[PDB]
RNA sequence: ACAGAG
């Protein structure tokens, strides 16, 4: 029920753990990508009903399985020798959690993610940083003695 | 191969091809959605 | 002292939505129409006859709606839900069962269920599928829980018959003439025949005027055709006092000058005055007894109790001369509102009329000619007479009834699905009676007559300001009461009967009428004991709770009014300043031990009236309470309607921004319903992530709104920035805007029908065409499936086809011609279902729904719910944005020049108000007429640790240093609304053109083109520009030659002058098409434009 | 450059001068009522006495 | 229709904290120490969880199921 | 909707454009921006000289 | 024919 330009999206807001010194720019055009300068993750899941489920059937829990996609089911796709530069586990997706999508029974998602490297000035996806900001330091200083009550 | 439409209310597969009054082979619902195409299809992710 | 507070005194709001008000008006006007209307007409039509062979009559026994059907290709039968009917452009309706008694011979032949019609079921009626339904299951009919109804599905679209405004009729209306003079009128209609009567003074002496009499009679004639002949007692009638008297002496001196004492004499002058459609006495005699003040009843020829009201009627005019006290139309206990279902009542009539009728016509040409075997008019029932009636009826929007004169148009509308507001809002409307003939300002402004009975800020801005309102929140209308123990209980109080008395006591000054609906009751005196008991009467249950009573002390009348479709809102009773409702019984209601009817019953809540509350005395809150109070205001923000119960703190704002944000509040983006998604409509805005609002009036909470939002929550510093905010615009944020900020979906519609000839053919879709070069087809028809329609989940692109159309052009093997459907537009699109669907005439339905996801630009038009609209001025990014200490950074600058010429202090109040209620999880009231204080906010900052008044130390982003002013921070609720400028730009260089004027066309759909208006023509004049004007009005537009004959000067062709048979003085001239259009229709019309031309030195 | 509601609200000068400027129209329009409803108004040249 | 991912304004992940909002919920929080329970500090992130209404919860009701 | 008052003293004219207006005051006083979309429909007969 | 917008 998610449409695929809100899909499109909301995959395109989940930070990626790959460090961005070790890529390089895609070029103008470009379209396939490369070993050098793209990453390449996989979502697919397919929501089916539970084969046991009891007769009061109120919660989603127990009757679905797979029906809140994750960004745990993203599956990183090496491209290249990309399978020895980078150990087991240090390109995925960072903060586990993020709710993508809802599904219920029938309904499958698969695609096919696209990361490359992009300055903040470009899209705000980008930004390496939550809120990165300053304030001056504060003196705060007395006149007169404040005495008492 | 044969064109394959989805009934509205069943949610079951239905298979028009002959020249019918469209009707749900399981059953009486009169509505009918296309599938979804099986060609890849290329979004921006902006 | 302080008179004690009963606090939870707003809980009989929530308990009287669940009765009566907010749509439940329209579901209980279907309601009472299907139950007892259908009966009734029914009852007043039951037997027709034909007029030859007599014997013979068909009889109706009773009437039925039933349960909603439809009627399939193969003669199967099965009920329907209402959004299957939405998407297979059906209506949705139910047959008309009736059961008779006819003859064929044998005298007694009977049926139980005969269809003649089907009749359109409203929404949530008693009738409709999804009454009495819980929420899990209008999950299985494709339906919302929060859809109001009220609205008809006729052929597959959304049609709404509105709420009328008219005046009621059988009331005396004492008025100004054009030319000054004073006199009275009254519409006199009844279910019968509807006609107004005059009263001239145009001389000094009463005259009196009739649409049937071909010159105005005067009235001591009419008064002695009515069998009263003495002059005295026409002066009784009229009044004793001095000044009367002396007024109505030249009408008699009149009188005297004919010949006419008596009343034969009478009635043959009024004879020979009688536009013809016995005659000069009795043409004359059934005229003053049936048709001139025909609702003033006569029983058997006798005319005393219309002489008594015709006196009333003298007596008045003669009074309101000595003072100009007019009558306004504009009071509103003169207006009466007329629902679904008293339109429907006479539609139905009439076209239950021409049924009998045309039954009746069938059955005296059958009868007497051809078989002695008996005929049924069973095979005569012919069902499309009534059930196209209903439906064009409905869906056009037109009531044209000939036998009752009515001539009605643009009564129904289609109801609009912008936003959840605007259905809500369209089903509170009441259009006017005067229909924006020209520019009034009489009833254009708002009188203090609406007092919570309609909006004062909910109304159109434009040309229909006050001539289209809204209900408020707490009001009702009124249906027609059984009449019966109205008359019974006020024939037992005091009331002498008007028979046993001369006109003398009229002219006392201890003597009052009393009137029902129009007619004498009779008089009485003591008026004060009448009322007091006949409102005892009312509260103790018996006599029905919405009959109305009222004063008159001027013109000394004590109304009664038992009619249907007035205004009525509930209050509180107040006996010896202390309110009827305890706290005891408040806790009561919310304990659920009893509900608002026992608050009707017990003489504690009241149902009062435009009229009667003209005498009443009404206390706001309950320290206003003096002596001389008998009612108490429930709620004071009831007063405001369903539209502007979205604005927060609306009482601190000047009273037009309510007015816009009325306005603009229906046209922001946001969701329809739970079946936003099943729902293929002609056009669909969604918002991509709602969020409710963050401060809320009550009525958020009592309509649902903030289930399913209209708007997402700003982050507002207010503050100049970078001179592109000058007039009204307002500078976004580059990141806020790619992270999903006012992100929105527009979903359109494609329909294509393939239909079955009467010729035995059929339109077809042939497959893809494919490209025999490379085995892929071509461009044009890239998207196509091998059914010949797209597919879902492709790119849509310009002019590419979508179904494959091909119809014969039979106008013997089919010779096929190709008539595809193909996405015009812009910008791209996606699909997301295609719906496939049929009709029983072997009809194919396809509906497509496309898809654009639209990312906020420079040209979008934002809201700010206080009537600061704006539209984008610039986008800039992150790190050019003024920051504060913690980071937070705005979204939406805002121009601080808005606030001092408009007095907007509720924004500012909204904004401090979000600002402490983020902070610690709560949603600030902005109720109106109450709601959180400033007081309460400002002690919220300051405990977690910002200013007191939002002011925050900003240092700015550009140069890195402080800013010297304070800038105010907090979220404001913004919402989107539909106008954007993807839709709205609009390009021609050349293109289609018209064909009898050669000059492009009208709209943006059509490539049109802009117009020099006829003032634009004013201002190059004023220029001089001589040449400019003729390059914009004559060489791109219409530039044209023709062929002019200098010897005759008319017109020619190709050289050859067919007029003088000559080639040799023929000539060409630089002329604009739309003149030589016009030197040909004058030609047709004998007026000859003959022209002379010269040398163009 | 910026608005607020500090901006418009009123201090302890003006909810003192209110009070009183108030209690004074009101008081002189209640004793202009009184002389009309129960005697002597001094009228104006060229109106009536309301 | 869904949690968005990203608060709007700063730009702090939001979009993971909800099924632990609404489960802080279960316990008999009040909304104020869930969103202090749950690291949100600025005010921009508390309105992405404090005024966020569920659409695809009720719009999945009426999705095609078999 | 005649023909003096529809078609022949005011009439609907081609090489025109109606679109939605924004503020810029980075533009002189004598200048507007045109949008892209609207400058490649709009087009003038440019004589070809030396 | 109706609703909008300025
Ligand atoms: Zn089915
Ligand atoms: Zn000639
Ligand atoms: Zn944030």
């Amino acid at each position: 029920i998610v449409q695929d330009e809100i899909l499109a999206h909301r995959l395109g807001l989940i930070p990626i753990h790959a460090d961005p010194r070790l890529f390089e720019y895609r070029n103008q055009g470009d379209e396939e990508g490369t070993e050098i300068d793209t990453l390449q993750f996989r979502l697919q899941v397919r929501c089916t009903r539970n084969p046991h489920a009891a007769k009061d059937s109120s919660d989603p829990n127990e009757l679905y399985v797979n029906h809140k996609v994750y960004t745990r089911h993203m599956t990183w796709i090496p491209l290249g020798n990309q399978a020895d530069l980078f150990p087991e586990g240090t390109i995925r997706p960072v903060h586990d959690d993020i709710l993508i999508a809802q599904l219920r029974p029938g309904q499958e998602i698969d695609l096919l993610m696209h990361c490359v490297k992009g300055i903040g000035k470009d899209h705000a996806k980008f930004s390496p940083v939550a809120t990165a900001s300053y304030r001056l330091l504060p003196d705060i200083t007395l006149l007169e003695p404040v005495e008492g009550e | 191969q044969p064109m394959i439409y989805i009934c509205g209310e069943c949610h079951t597969e239905n298979e028009i091809k002959s020249r019918d009054p469209i009707r749900c082979r399981e059953c009486g619902y009169r509505i009918m959605y296309k599938k979804r195409t099986k060609r890849l299809v290329v979004f921006d992710a902006r | 002292a302080p008179i004690p507070t009963v606090e939870e005194k707003w809980r009989l709001l929530p308990a009287f939505l669940k009765v009566k008000g907010l749509v439940k008006q329209h579901i209980d006007s279907f309601n009472y129409f299907i139950n007892v209307e259908i009966k009734k007409i029914m009852k007043a039509n039951e037997k027709v006859t034909s007029d030859a062979d007599p014997m013979w009559y068909l009889k109706y026994l009773n009437i039925y709606v039933g349960l909603p059907d439809v009627e399939e290709s193969f003669n199967v039968t099965r009920p329907v839900s209402p959004h299957e009917c939405r998407l297979r452009d059906m209506t949705y309706s139910a047959p008309i069962t009736v059961d008779i008694e006819y003859t064929r011979g044998s005298q007694r032949i009977i049926r139980n269920a005969l269809p003649i019609g089907r009749m359109p079921i409203m929404l949530r009626s008693s009738n409709c599928v999804l009454t009495g339904k819980t929420p899990a299951e209008f999950a299985k009919l494709n339906e919302c829980p929060l859809d109001p109804g009220g609205y008809f599905i006729v052929k597959g679209v959304e049609k709404v018959i509105l709420i009328q405004e008219q005046l009621s009729k059988n009331r005396i209306i004492v008025e100004a003439d054009r030319k000054g003079a004073v006199g009275a009128s009254v519409t006199s209609s009844t279910h019968e025949k509807k006609s107004r009567t005059n009263m001239a003074v145009k001389q000094g002496r009463f005259y009196l005027r009739h649409n049937t009499l071909s010159e105005d009679i005067p009235i001591v004639i009419i008064f002695k055709a009515m069998g009263v002949e003495s002059d005295q007692e026409i002066v009784q009638m009229i009044g004793t006092e001095e000044h009367v008297m002396a007024a109505f002496g030249p009408s008699l001196e009149e009188c005297q000058k004919a010949q006419i004492f008596t009343q034969m004499q009478a009635l043959k002058y009024i004879g020979n005055k009688v536009r013809r459609q016995k005659t000069k006495i009795e043409e004359a005699r059934e005229l003053l007894a049936s048709t001139i003040l025909t609702h003033v009843p006569v029983k058997e020829f006798n005319f005393r109790a219309k002489c008594i009201y015709t006196a009333v009627m003298v007596r008045r005019v003669i009074l309101a001369q000595g003072d100009n006290k007019v009558d306004d139309r504009d009071y509103y206990g003169n207006k009466r509102l007329e629902l679904a279902g008293q339109l429907l009542s006479l539609l139905f009539e009439d076209l239950f009329k021409k049924f009998n009728s045309e039954m009746k016509k069938i059955a005296d040409q059958v009868i007497p000619k051809q078989r002695a075997a008996q005929f049924d008019v069973v095979k005569h029932m012919r069902q499309d007479q009534i059930t196209n009636g209903m439906v064009n009826a409905i869906s056009t929007g037109n009531w044209s009834l000939k036998r009752f004169k009515m001539d009605r148009q643009g009564v129904t509308q289609v109801l609009s699905r912008l936003s959840y507001i605007s259905a809500l809002g369209m089903m509170t409307r009441i259009s006017s009676q005067f229909e924006k003939t020209r520019k009034v300002s009489g009833p254009r402004s708002l009188q203090p007559s609406q007092w919570g009975m309609l909006c004062p800020s909910d109304t159109p801005e434009g040309e229909a300001c006050g001539l289209v309102k809204n209900l408020a929140l707490m009001t009702h209308i009124t249906t027609d009461m059984e009449d019966g123990p109205i008359v019974k209980l006020a024939s037992n109080l005091g009331v002498e009967d008007v028979n046993l008395l001369c006109g003398e006591e009229l002219s006392y000054p201890n003597v009052f009428l009393v009137f029902l609906n129009g007619n004498i009751l009779g008089v009485i005196r003591d008026h004060k004991k009448l009322v007091n008991t006949f409102r005892l009467m009312r509260r103790a249950g018996y006599i029905n709770e919405f009959v109305s009573i009222s004063t008159n002390l001027t013109d000394r009348c004590v109304y009664i009014s038992s009619d249907g479709g007035r205004l009525c809102r509930p209050y509180i009773i107040v006996k010896k300043q202390k309110p009827a409702v305890t706290n005891k019984h408040m806790e009561e209601l919310a304990q659920g031990y009893r509900n608002f009817e026992d608050f009707l019953h017990e003489s504690l809540v009241e149902y009062l009236d435009v009229n009667e509350e003209n005498d009443c005395n009404i206390a706001l809150y309950e320290h206003t309470i003096n002596k001389d109070t008998t009612h108490l205001e429930i709620e004071p923000f009831t007063l405001l309607g369903v539209c502007a119960g979205l604005i927060p703190y609306p009482h601190h704002n000047q009273s037009p921004r309510n007015t816009y944000q009325c306005a603009m509040g229906k046209q922001a983006m946001g969701t329809i319903g739970y079946n936003q998604r099943n729902r293929i409509d002609t056009l669909m805005y969604l918002l991509a992530y709602p969020q409710k609002p963050m401060v809320k009036t009550k009525t958020i909470e009592l309509i649902e709104f903030e289930k399913l939002p209209a708007g997402q929550n700003a982050t507002v510093a207010v503050m100049s920035y970078s001179g592109y905010d000058i007039e009204d615009a307002l500078v976004l944020n580059k990141a806020s805007l790619d992270r999903g900020f006012g992100r929105c979906l527009v979903y359109k519609n494609a329909k294509c029908t393939l239909k079955r000839y009467t010729n035995q053919t059929f339109d077809k879709v042939m497959g893809p065409m494919l490209d025999a070069a490379t085995r892929k087809p071509i461009w044009r028809h890239e998207i196509l499936d091998a059914d010949g329609i797209c597919s879902p989940g492709e790119k849509v692109e310009n002019k590419q086809v979508l179904v494959n159309k091909s119809m014969p052009t039979v106008t013997q093997q089919p010779q096929y011609k190709d008539v595809p459907i193909t996405y015009k537009g812009a910008t791209d699109s996606y699909i997301e279902k295609v719906m496939i669907s049929s009709n029983a005439e072997d009809a194919f339905l396809i509906k497509m729904l496309l898809r654009q996801t639209r990312r906020p630009e420079i040209g979008d038009k934002f809201s700010s719910r206080h009537g600061q609209k704006g539209v984008c001025g610039l986008i800039v990014p992150q790190e050019d944005m003024p920051f504060c200490d913690s980071g937070i950074c705005p979204d939406i600058i805002m121009n601080p020049h808005g606030f001092p010429s408009r007095m907007t202090v509720g924004k500012l109040i909204e904004l401090l108000a979000g600002k402490a209620g983020v902070l610690d999880g709560r949603f600030h009231y902005g109720t109106a007429f109450g709601g959180s204080k400033v007081k309460d906010v400002c002690e919220d900052l300051v405990r977690h640790g910002y200013n007191y008044l939002g002011k925050d130390y900003v240092t700015s982003g550009i140069t890195g240093e402080p800013l010297e002013a304070y800038i105010y921070f907090g979220p404001v609720y913004y919402q989107k609304l539909k106008h954007m400028v993807l839709d709205k730009m609009h390009a021609r260089a050349r293109g289609p053109r018209a064909v009898l004027t050669r000059q492009p066309t009208e709209g943006r759909s059509r490539d049109g083109g802009l117009r020099l208006g006829e003032m634009e023509r004013d201002c190059l004049i004023g220029y001089g520009a001589s040449m400019l004007l003729l390059e914009r009005l004559m060489i791109s537009s219409d530039a044209f030659e023709v062929d002019v004959c200098g010897q005759c000067g008319l017109l020619g062709y190709s050289g050859w002058c067919h007029y003088c048979k000559s080639s040799c003085h023929v000539s060409s001239l630089r002329i604009p098409y739309a003149c030589k259009l016009l030197f040909q229709e004058l030609q047709s019309m004998n007026i000859i434009p003959r022209l002379k031309l010269s040398k163009y030195n | 450059f910026s608005i607020g509601i500090g901006d418009v609200t009123p201090g302890q000068g003006l909810l003192k001068a209110k009070y009183e400027l108030l209690n004074a129209g009101y008081k002189k329009c209640d004793e202009y009522i009184e002389a009309l409803n129960t005697g002597k108004l001094q009228q104006q040249p060229g109106c009536t006495a309301e | 229709m869904i949690i968005p991912v990203r608060c709007f304004t700063c730009g702090k992940i939001v979009g993971n904290k909800w099924e632990a909002y609404l489960g802080l919920l279960q316990a008999e929080y009040t909304e104020g120490d869930a969103l202090d329970a749950l690291g949100l500090k600025r005010y921009c992130c508390r309105r992405m969880l404090l005024a966020h209404v569920d659409l695809i919860e009720k719009l999945l009701n009426y999705a095609p199921l078999e | 909707q005649g023909r003096f008052r529809g078609n022949l003293s005011g009439k609907r004219v081609d090489f025109s454009g109606r679109t939605v207006i924004s503020p810029d005051p980075n533009l002189r006083i004598d200048e507007v921006a045109v949008p892209v979309h609207v400058a490649k429909i709009l087009t003038f007969p440019e004589k070809v000289n030396k």
